[PDB]
């Protein structure tokens, strides 16, 4: 219940060998412990992803928006890297017109 | 807003796994100052950790609220004003990443020609 | 004369190969950001 | 011709090579490498490497000798 919960209990199973008061041991407890909370891992994302997918066919607006924003965010990535590159040309024709 | 919830709960457990990868990391090179430094690496990782489980407890609580249509409908087998936002901030960045390839286009060729005119002085 | 203008060619091509170098990072960057552009 | 000389290096490129003699497109770099070629095939026959260390060495270029 509650894959979070699961995701929780799971990543303390990972540590349980080493907080407590040889080899094979300790190699079979690590490979079902990491199967185990990879395995989770990847049923929380599936979760997250048929959720995205029920958004993406029922209010598909709310994808634009997310769009919209990203586009913005690389309209003014962009105009930081041309004015950052522009100091530096400005700079280097300071340079070069010394000699 | 939600469907980016859930793009955010998805980078949320890929970010858990690469720490405790980071972790395992971190204990495998930890040979009994530089044991006080480790020592507040491996706190303060462990601290970001439980961090990112609370934020992802959170994340599943709000998208978990907000389906009447089962998934396997939804895949198509054979047999406004923000359409109009989107194809202005379009047209602006096909604009800028004009200019940007004139930039790029401009650096390599003054790249090019230092390095020809270099190359033959000797 | 001689010594003169080789350290004034010395001087130049120092120079240039800064300015290659400074460019050649800038450039890096803006082709990572024209190439992973989403359009 | 008289002072230009045309070559055709890939089928559809034309490459031109003018003197222009002023008498009171353009690549640079090709110009400026044209300068440093004459200018070392020049050097070349002026080289050090034409020395002979051992005093009784004839004379010649090094690897030759070698």
């Amino acid at each position: 219940s509650t894959l979070v919960d699961e995701l929780e209990s799971s990543f303390e199973a990972c540590f349980a060998s080493l907080v407590s008061q040889d080899q094979e041991e300790i190699r079979t407890g690590v490979d079902q412990c990491i199967q185990k909370f990879l395995d989770i891992a990847r049923q929380t994302e599936c979760f997250f992803l048929q959720k995205r997918l029920q958004l993406s066919v029922q209010k598909p607006e709310q994808v634009i928006k997310e769009d919209v924003s990203e586009l913005r965010n690389e309209l003014q990535r962009k105009d930081a890297l041309v004015q950052k590159h522009l100091t530096k040309l400005r700079h280097w024709q300071q340079v070069l017109e010394d000699i | 807003n939600t469907a980016s919830l859930c793009r955010i709960g998805q980078e949320t457990v890929q970010d858990i796994v690469y720490r405790t990868m980071e972790i395992f990391q971190l204990l495998r090179n930890m040979q009994l100052g530089t044991y006080q430094d480790r020592l507040t690496k491996l706190q303060d990782n462990l601290r970001q950790l439980s961090v990112l489980f609370r934020k992802l407890r959170l994340v599943y609580d709000k998208c978990n609220e907000n389906d009447p249509i089962p998934v396997e409908q939804l895949i198509p087998y054979v047999e406004s004003e923000e359409r109009r936002e989107i194809a202005e901030v379009n047209k602006k960045l096909k604009q800028k990443n004009q200019q940007l390839k004139q930039i790029m286009d401009q650096l390599r060729n003054l790249i090019w020609d230092i390095n020809a005119m270099l190359a033959m002085r000797n | 004369r001689n010594q003169q203008l080789r350290t004034l060619q010395e001087e130049c091509d120092r120079k240039l190969i800064t300015l290659r170098d400074e460019i050649s990072i800038d450039l890096y960057e803006l082709e990572e950001e024209y190439y992973s552009s989403s359009s | 011709v008289k002072n230009q000389i045309i070559s055709q290096p890939f089928p559809s490129l034309q490459l031109s090579i003018s003197l222009c003699h002023s008498s009171n497109d353009h690549l640079y770099v090709l110009e400026h490498n044209l300068h440093l070629l004459i200018r070392e095939f020049h050097k070349q026959t002026l080289s050090s490497i034409m020395m002979p260390h051992p005093a009784s060495a004839p004379f010649g270029h090094k690897r030759m000798r070698l």
